């Protein structure tokens, strides 16, 4: 039961084809007729978008007839179902589009909520529909580093929304590249955190949301139209976040954000607690409630590793239609100046400090490395705050001849920087 | 047989300063 035919698919007004594909599965989308959109992002008809490794709806605006081709399913196989939450997203939408259009400025907002409540497909979703009627650009915020979105994990970012997202990567889309693209590609203004979860050091991850505020608020002084726009700001699941939502606290005043968004129930203990918590602050005016939002499925550490992996290889080589040609050079031991964080499994207590590596093969064979402005001479006060440059990635130590197989995204030479070790493995 | 690759990203300073229509226009 695979095949390698076309086959063909009626999804009704108002359903989505919920996808499913594991690995090494993919998948070929061609539309006959209608309106479908993946987070908001609408598919063009006749042209072919391309699929893999994810796990994703299709939404029909209208009744829309396709054409698929992927030998991992069957006509018997495919499930559609009607979605019945969408009204709660065009609500929150164009009470947001009627703040860009008339306040001073555009609205800053939080979303909030427990694992997989569906606060990244939603703002996924609002970005894709800011777009759409009025040309806004918002910012959208990831503070979730193990989130993959416009980068490799380990990092906050924030990116204006300028054009349309890929409707085919999970990542979202891709940063700027030399050449000619078919779509337009994303500036986006990353900060490395560099650690595998939140609380492996807590204190690190609220200097780099203190660092993105910062840079962020010199942006929209300067960019009228992101300003206008506003911002979407997306948390990691409130679990992983200290019980008295301090970090919340914390991420709200380095934002300067005005609305809250939470995904519960108004009987979820999380409602009554936001509302006693940031209400005094933000005004019980703007914190809103959604219900579960329908279509939105658990995740294993499997699957988030998966999309871990796609994404490196993806900021480093491209996409399936988009062909990048990464750089690979040889270096020496004493080429390199690396740093790692502290953390608690190494450090007991994560503080806001680096410590220097020793290179070896078990240190950093596979490695992916954070890439500073600073000067390879410059003291830690001064690395922990430069900005990043880019990363890279080092394939091979070789402890006899002390020489390392270096790959950078861009073509030339080393970069002469202080450098920061990350958590992240990559074998190609 | 023409080939391109990723950029370095901008500096905090070049990026407060920098105006998305560069890329759209
Ligand atoms: N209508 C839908 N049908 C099928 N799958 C969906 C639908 N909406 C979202 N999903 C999928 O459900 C999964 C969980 O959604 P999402 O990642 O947005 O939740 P989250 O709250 O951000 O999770 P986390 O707490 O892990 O950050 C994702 O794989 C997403 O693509
Ligand atoms: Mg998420």
């Amino acid at each position: 039961t695979g095949d390698n035919e076309w086959h063909k698919l009626v999804i009704p007004k108002g359903s989505d084809w919920q996808i499913d594909l594991k690995a090494e599965g993919k998948l070929i989308v061609k539309v006959n007729s209608g309106i479908v959109e993946i987070f908001g992002t609408e598919l063009a008809v006749d042209d072919e978008y391309t699929f893999q490794n994810w796990k994703f709806p299709i939404y029909a605006v209208e009744e829309t007839e396709l054409l698929w081709k992927c030998p991992d399913l069957t006509t018997n196989t495919i499930t559609v179902k009607p979605n019945h939450t969408m009204k709660y997203i065009y609500n929150l939408h164009f009470m947001l589009e009627k703040i860009r259009m008339s306040n001073f400025e555009g609205p800053r907002v939080v979303i909030v909520g427990g694992s997989q409540t569906g606060k990244t497909s939603l703002s996924r979703t609002l970005c894709s529909y800011a777009l759409k009627f009025n040309a806004y650009q918002p910012l959208y915020i990831n503070l979730d580093p193990q989130q993959p979105i416009f980068t490799v994990p380990g990092c906050i970012s924030a990116t204006p929304i300028s054009d349309i997202l890929d409707a085919q990567l999970p990542t979202w889309g891709q940063s700027l590249t030399s050449g000619a693209t078919l779509l337009h590609n994303k500036q986006p203004m990353v900060k490395n955190f560099g650690l595998e979860r939140i609380n492996e050091n807590k204190d690190l991850y609220l200097e780099c949301i203190s660092q993105l505020g910062q840079v962020v608020g010199q942006r929209l002084h300067l960019d009228p139209q992101v300003r206008r726009s506003g911002c979407i700001v997306d948390t990691p699941s409130i679990s992983q976040l200290d019980e008295n939502l301090a970090e919340l606290h914390h991420i709200i005043e380095k934002l300067n954000v005005n609305i809250m968004l939470v995904l519960c129930s108004e009987t979820d203990p999380l409602w009554e607690k936001v509302k006693k918590t940031f209400g005094p602050e933000l005004g019980n005016n703007n914190i809103f409630f959604i219900p579960k939002l329908d279509g939105v499925s658990a995740v294993d550490d499997v699957y988030k590793r998966s999309l871990q992996r796609t994404s490196i290889r993806e900021y480093f080589y491209g996409s399936l239609d988009t062909a990048l040609s990464p750089y690979a050079i040889g270096v020496d031991y004493e080429d390199l100046t690396i740093w790692k964080p502290s953390n608690v499994f190494d450090n007991e207590v994560g503080r806001v400090e680096l410590f220097p590596v020793t290179i070896t093969p078990s240190n950093l064979q596979h490695a992916i490395i954070a890439i500073t402005f600073a000067e390879r001479r410059a003291d830690q006060a001064t690395v922990i705050k430069s900005p990043i440059l880019g990363f890279a990635l080092i394939t091979e130590v070789n402890e006899k001849r002390r020489k390392l197989r270096v790959l950078l995204p861009v073509p030339g030479r080393l970069p002469s920087k202080a450098m920061i070790l990350t958590s992240y493995r990559y074998l190609e | 047989k023409n080939i391109q690759s990723r950029n370095w990203y901008l500096s905090d300073s070049q990026w407060a300063a920098f105006k998305d229509d560069e890329i759209t226009s």
